[PDB]
């Protein structure tokens, strides 16, 4: 298990880790978040109590070097940052240890929840949507655009997702026009899956970490790409059926953790009435469908 | 975007564009089986792609053969027709191709945009007129054309014979549409009103009779008396009491979709 340590809490701020969350007060004793489990990415994120815009944080994996949170007054946010003096760091988390300055990231022994919203999602994948090469981290918030968002405005500052357009002539052969706009098999399997994506696994990473930016920092270019990637597997008639059944995992524990009264803005009625109830694949994804009927019969 | 009565003399200006109508394209009859079940007959059909400014109609003639062992054929009509369009387009010189293909129908519209992607500065737009242009196969001379075809054929006519020697497009887009309402509305009286005088003709080289000034206007008000007289007819009103105003304004409210 490891650690990312702070510096201090100069200013209240509630605290995300992955799933969990908790409040921290004006120059209250914090000094981080211990017990963090290994093998899996993790989110910190910050919502200030006295200005809860922009939600931001960080994406990490505490195998790929010590990091550690530190205030800046200057640009007002809570900041990652990496330690190479490895020395250093253990004694620093050692002594807010044995001070006992530390929540623990309370895991259930019985809850996968964490592992089943990242399964596909790797640090690597995500340095590549988020492009800021000198950390081994990747920053995110509220207001970042798309790729796609722009084209339709800084670039360096943008979320790279796979731009997906049903209308595009990406998406449609020449001489196929009816069949691959009814049928997105083409431009799944041979465009996205083939071409740009190379295997499932790394499909489903990028639709599991689309999510994740919609539901941790409320941002809305991540939604569409979360609705899009799903939408372009139920519009496509031909599916692997291992990638069918995953899926259906994949969007059951999406939807699970989703907090009830974000539905209205989190969720797309059109893409999953469409999904659910006339697509290809209607009747694929037999426990996100039930878990949607029991939780959100309101939105269908 | 869309095409209503705001911007209505935006189709008479010199940006080039088509008016495309799709109603024509996938015709059948309905009937009985000799086991008392139900089943369709395709016949011949038509794109009705019109030019509003010049009257040039690309009529394209869809012989029944193309339905041939297709499922979902009113579907594949829409594709069929948006498939046509973009090749008529192709066909065309860049100096030819229009600015903007404005469809009557609102289904027409992912087809036409997916055909087209090729040609992204095309706008394809709907419209909130009710165009008339299912009429179409009322004119003689066009419903047999489409209907002797035994091959897939396009056939290029003036839809406004020489009118434009003589009035504005604007008029004569408004001539035409009056023709097609009536002819939609009662093809027979309509019909009537057109050839009831011997004296005057339809040229070999024309649709529609070779009217004089004077005569034409006197064939528009009997026109719009037939359509008034259906409006009657239809929801049992006394049209001999409406005044001129109403008049008006039940024509502007049946002429919006
Ligand atoms: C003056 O009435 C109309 C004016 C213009 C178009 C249509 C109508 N009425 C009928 C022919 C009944 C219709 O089909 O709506």
């Amino acid at each position: 298990m490891n650690t990312v340590p702070f510096t201090s809490a100069p200013i209240e701020v509630t605290i995300g880790i992955d799933q969990y969350s908790f409040n921290v007060k004006e120059n209250q004793p914090f000094h981080g978040i211990k017990d963090i489990p290994i093998g899996h990415v993790h989110v910190i994120h910050f919502q200030h109590a006295d200005n809860s815009s922009m939600r931001y944080g960080y994406w990490f994996d505490c195998r790929m070097g010590n990091f550690y949170i530190q205030y800046d007054p200057k640009d007002g946010l809570y900041k990652m940052m990496e330690e190479r003096d490895g020395a250093k760091f253990e004694n620093i988390v050692h002594n807010f240890k044995e001070r006992q300055m530390m929540v623990s990231y309370p895991k259930i022994d019985e809850d996968d929840t964490w592992y089943n919203l990242t399964e596909f999602v790797q640090m690597d994948k995500i340095r590549k949507i988020v492009r800021k090469d000198e950390n081994q981290f990747s920053y995110v918030d509220s207001s970042m655009t798309t790729v796609q968002e722009n084209e339709l405005s800084d670039p360096a500052h943008s979320l790279n997702y796979t731009v997906i357009n049903f209308k595009s002539r990406e998406a449609i052969r020449p001489g196929h026009e009816m069949e691959d706009f009814l049928d997105k098999s083409y431009y799944l399997n041979t465009v996205m899956l083939q071409g740009i994506f190379k295997n499932s696994s790394n499909y489903f990473g990028e639709l599991q970490f689309a999510f994740l930016n919609a539901m941790f920092f409320g941002n809305y270019g991540s939604s569409l790409q979360w609705h899009a990637m799903i939408e372009l597997i139920c519009s496509s008639a031909t599916v692997p059926k291992h990638m069918l059944d995953k899926l259906d995992e994949i969007l059951y524990y999406q939807i699970k953790t989703l907090p009830e009264q974000y539905s209205d803005i989190l969720l797309n009625e059109r893409v999953w009435n469409i999904c659910l109830y006339s697509s290809f694949q209607k009747n694929s994804l037999h426990n996100t469908e039930k878990i949607m009927e029991n939780k959100y019969p309101e939105l269908l | 975007g869309a095409m209503n009565s705001s911007n209505y003399a935006e189709l008479f200006n010199n940006d080039i564009k088509l008016f495309v109508d799709d109603t024509n394209v996938y015709r059948v009859t309905v009937h009985k089986t000799f086991e008392g079940n139900v089943a369709t007959k395709a016949i011949n059909g038509c794109i009705f792609t019109l030019n509003p400014k010049t009257g040039h109609l690309f009529l394209k003639i869809i012989h029944t053969s193309v339905w041939a062992g297709q499922k979902r054929l009113s579907q594949l009509a829409k594709w069929k027709t948006a498939e046509e369009v973009s090749a008529l387009v192709r066909s065309l010189p860049k100096e030819e191709q229009p600015k903007q293909i404005i469809v009557t129908r609102k289904a027409m519209l992912d087809p036409l945009e997916v055909h087209m992607l090729d040609f992204p500065n095309i706008a394809i737009r709907p419209t909130e007129l009710r165009l008339p242009f299912s009429a179409a196969m009322s004119i003689d001379k066009l419903s047999d054309v489409v209907m002797k075809a035994t091959e897939p054929q396009m056939v290029l006519f003036n839809i406004y014979d020489d009118w434009l020697d003589r009035i504005s497009s604007y008029t004569a887009f408004s001539r035409l549409t009056l023709l097609l309402r009536a002819l939609k509305t009662n093809e027979e009286s309509a019909k009537m009103i057109l050839l009831s005088d011997p004296t005057i003709t339809i040229k070999s080289y024309h649709l529609w009779p070779s009217f004089t000034d004077e005569q034409w206007i006197t064939i528009e008000s009997q026109m719009r008396d037939l359509i008034l007289t259906e409006y009657g007819r239809k929801y049992n009103v006394n049209i001999s009491a409406l005044t001129q105003t109403e008049i008006k304004d039940i024509i502007l409210g049946q002429n919006i979709k």
